[PDB]
């Protein structure tokens, strides 16, 4: 066995073809951005929510 | 689960992976292949919605 697979059929683990070891792969973080603000007539400051 | 599994479908094309078509086939046919895949995935998303 060389490389694993999840339920959704995407690679998770890989064996190094040079040294006999096992590693697991996860996509680096991602998300959405939301902007919190009062009315424009009140102020111009905002806050960010990742 | 159905929505996530929908990705692997060929949708009439020759493959479901973009990199293989891009690095193995010329851009003129890549246009129609990518069009097919985009149409299929938009249809799936609209159905889910
Ligand atoms: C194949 O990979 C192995 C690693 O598993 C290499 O063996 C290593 O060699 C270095 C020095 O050359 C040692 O410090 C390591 O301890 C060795 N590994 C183990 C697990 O003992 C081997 O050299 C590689 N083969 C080739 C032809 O490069």
């Amino acid at each position: 066995q060389q490389f694993g697979r999840d339920i959704a059929d995407t690679t998770d683990a890989v064996r190094d073809p040079q040294t006999l070891e096992i590693l697991d792969i996860t996509p680096c973080s991602f998300g959405g951005v939301s902007v919190i603000t009062p009315g424009t007539n009140t102020s111009n400051q905002v806050a960010v929510l990742y | 689960n159905t929505l996530v599994k929908q990705l692997s479908s060929k949708f009439g094309a020759i493959s479901s992976v973009l990199n293989d078509i891009f690095s193995r086939l010329d851009p003129p046919e890549a246009e129609v292949q990518i069009d097919r895949l985009i149409t299929g995935r938009l249809q799936s998303l609209q159905t889910y919605v």
